[PDB]
RNA sequence: CGCGGCACAUCCACCUUGUGGUGGGUGUGGGUAGGGGAGCGUCCCUCAUUCAGCGAAGCCACCGGGUGACCGGUGGUGGA
RNA sequence: GGGAUGAGCUGUGGGUAGGGGUGAAAGGCCAAUCAAACUCCGUGAUAGCUGGUUCUCCCCGAAAUGCAUUUAGGUGCAGC
RNA sequence: AGGAUAUGUCUCAGCGCUACCCGGCUGAGAGGCAGUCAGAAAGUGUCGUGGUUAGCGGAAGUGGCCUGGGAUGGUCUGCCGUAGACGGUGAGAGCCCGGUACGCGAAAACCCGGCACCUGCCUAGUAUCAAUUCCCGAGUAGCAGCGGGCCCGUGGAAUCCGCUGUGAAUCCGCCGGGACCACCCGGUAAGCCUAAAUACUCCUCGAUGACCGAUAGCGGAUUAGUACCGUGAGGGAAUGGUGAAAAGUACCCCGGGAGGGGAGUGAAAGAGUACCUGAAACCGUGUGCCUACAAUCCGUCAGAGCCUCCUUUUCCUCUCCGGAGGAGGGUGGUGAUGGCGUGCCUUUUGAAGAAUGAGCCUGCGAGUCAGGGACAUGUCGCAAGGUUAACCCGUGUGGGGUA
RNA sequence: GGAGCUGUCAACCGAGCGUGGAUCCGAGGAUUUCCGAAUGGGGAAACCCAGCACGAGUGAUGUCGUGCUACCCGCAUCUGAAUAUAUAGGGUGCGGGAGGGAACGCGGGGAAGUGAAACAUCUCAGUACCCGUAGGAGGAGAAAACAAUUGUGAUUCCGCA
């Protein structure tokens, strides 16, 4: 299981699909409009996996 | 429903798209209304209207354009009231 | 036996020179019980992509196609 | 055709219940079923027995013998 | 337990015969602690950012053009999103509707928690010595007979349970450690109570499904445990779909009606309450060819002749014609005539068999699943190592977990 | 809660109600025929016939309404037969039980088909079924326990062994 996950992430990184951000919305309240604008800035593809901490 | 018997409405979908009439009777269980002069019907003797879906009409705000219905917390005296959006007052 | 098509096994030479293909010889290819190998069609799910009220599915007819289960094209009927 | 004042026939009400009843005795009858009723359950009983078992092609391809068997129309091992 | 060294939650009153020491008991008050509990039981209040039983609000397109009966479709544009769950609306709708994210909401009743009231318990025995005496659950244990149950089917048969008989001991006791004995070790039977971790779903809410979709799924989408069958216990069915809207065909004609024709509604009546689509068996009507001198597992190969529709020629050249016809060729239908030819399945040494099964069509109807099972193989990971089980933490399929 | 409504098959009507808040939803209360454990007595369940007390009605019988009246067990009281002590029994007054429910628990009774290629020991299986009796769970539970020269320390359930 771990080897497969590592291989998949390695493929993503090798093709350059790993992005790193500080946080999604500079405020303390949610805002889908600005979050979507930021994601569209990062990416123009359909399926995006957002990995964020459980406390955000 | 938010559409009442005495109201004036605008048809937004169907054959009579763009017609203005007043509700004649409402069927809350069926979600249908009788608007005057819409989707007339040729019945047989021995041309009335047939009800249309309340989803297909929008309440004219009595101040011009049609609007979606909201509720302003009256009461203040002594119950709730039904108002407009888009220049809300009713 | 002649001429043409197919398949299995093997030999001889190349391309990854047995993962498998390419070229030529040679041998083989009746089959019940039964063993082994490779496929067709139906339905559901996931991923990608592509058609559909300018007409999907289903059904009917005709014209074609493949070594087999079977497939396609056109038209009609139909209505998701 | 037999009996037809009798060991008669019959109505109404009641009793005996399944290895139990009842039987002037035939294994008769006990709801069109009786050498052990019927219903549900055990239960999808079990059957060395009969029947059935659904698409395709390619390669190979038997046995009906020996031994043993509460065995001989079954099975185990060998042979193929 | 009872005896010798040692002393009083605090006070008051009463009693323990009288004056005293030492006390002890009861009652009251003062304190401390506990509480609806296994360890004692009820009830009255009052208060919850507590819960359950109704609910409410809740962002954003009347957008242009095309097709269309209808836009939720196509294509241009605008927007919301803590809401792009789901469903409805005249066809695939986040912005039309019910809703969804989110956030509010309880007279009263019930439940849970708190604080009080209330209720109860605690009124010196601690420590040391003595080691004489008493107590430590009786028709019990033990033993024997016959059984049951334990891995243990009576066996060398321990431990546990029943009936019958016999029948103790109180710690220098008694029971167990797989016959039994000695030593050692462990424990203290014959009195009671005790949460949690575990099992289940008639039922009530909320979700979900590589579950079914009307011969399926519950027997039951339809009057369903109904109709019907049986004296009875019992057994036990079949029956869904017009259309977006009923706009369900006014009026005329034939007819006793039923039914139909014309009009009319509808996008459609090639949707007419016998109604979505509408297969097959089966039943007609019309039409092309063949068939009344022939012996036929009903086909197959050879094959003339007719009929039909396309095409290369010589002609009606009227020809811009179009094709009448002729000659050839080709589709398709039919098949005069000639040869060959013993249905399918099962089961058999051997079946066309006069052995079995099948009237026909449509639907349904048979090697599946479970388990760190066993053996053998293909493939992938790690490798002298490989791997976790239960379980714990996570919205998941993820991370831990060495027994 | 806020404008329509008088449930459905299932329409046709008739007649009405509703912002002075209807229909609808929630909670509490009232009423609640007869049968059924059925319980005054009887009975072919849904029927029949009473007694007592209190009211209603009649000129008076007739008639009506509302309560109570089963049996067993426990407790408290009065009485104490044959018969003397007394007891059995009897009267009174208070409490309780009975019946139902899909599964799950505990205690007791307990098959056969089947497998053993026959069959009786054995298996199936302490299963099916039956009886008693629960609770939201139950049962078990605080060593007259294991272990073995070290030690663990009530019970239950899960995984190994
Ligand atoms: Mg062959
Ligand atoms: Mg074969
Ligand atoms: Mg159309
Ligand atoms: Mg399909
Ligand atoms: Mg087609
Ligand atoms: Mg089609
Ligand atoms: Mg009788
Ligand atoms: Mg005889
Ligand atoms: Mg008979
Ligand atoms: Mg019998
Ligand atoms: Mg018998
Ligand atoms: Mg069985
Ligand atoms: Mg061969
Ligand atoms: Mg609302
Ligand atoms: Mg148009
Ligand atoms: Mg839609
Ligand atoms: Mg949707
Ligand atoms: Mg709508
Ligand atoms: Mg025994
Ligand atoms: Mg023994
Ligand atoms: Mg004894
Ligand atoms: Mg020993
Ligand atoms: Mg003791
Ligand atoms: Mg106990
Ligand atoms: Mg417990
Ligand atoms: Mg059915
Ligand atoms: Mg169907
Ligand atoms: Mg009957
Ligand atoms: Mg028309
Ligand atoms: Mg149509
Ligand atoms: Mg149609
Ligand atoms: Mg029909
Ligand atoms: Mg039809
Ligand atoms: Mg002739
Ligand atoms: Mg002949
Ligand atoms: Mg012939
Ligand atoms: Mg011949
Ligand atoms: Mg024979
Ligand atoms: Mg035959
Ligand atoms: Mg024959
Ligand atoms: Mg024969
Ligand atoms: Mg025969
Ligand atoms: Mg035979
Ligand atoms: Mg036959
Ligand atoms: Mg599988
Ligand atoms: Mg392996
Ligand atoms: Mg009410
Ligand atoms: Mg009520
Ligand atoms: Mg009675
Ligand atoms: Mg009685
Ligand atoms: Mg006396
Ligand atoms: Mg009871
Ligand atoms: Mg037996
Ligand atoms: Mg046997
Ligand atoms: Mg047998
Ligand atoms: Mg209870
Ligand atoms: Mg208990």
């Amino acid at each position: 299981i771990a080897a497969a996950l590592r291989g998949a992430l390695s493929d993503r990184a090798r093709n350059g699909r790993i992005h790193a951000i500080t946080e999604l919305v500079e405020g303390q309240n949610p805002s889908t409009k600005s979050a979507r604008a930021f994601l569209a800035s990062l990416t123009e593809r359909k399926q995006v996996l957002v990995v964020i901490g459980r406390s955000d | 429903m938010k559409v009442h018997k005495g109201d004036t409405v605008l048809v937004i979908s169907g054959k009579d798209k763009g017609a203005k009439g007043k509700v004649l009777q409402a069927y809350p269980d069926r979600n249908r209304v009788l608007v005057e002069g819409v989707n007339r019907i040729k019945k047989h003797t021995a041309t009335q209207e047939a009800p249309i879906h309340v989803s297909n009409v929008m309440v004219v705000d009595s101040d011009g354009k049609p609007t979606r219905i909201g509720y302003r917390v009256d009461e203040e005296t002594g119950k709730r009231v039904r108002i407009s959006k888009r220049n809300g007052k009713d």
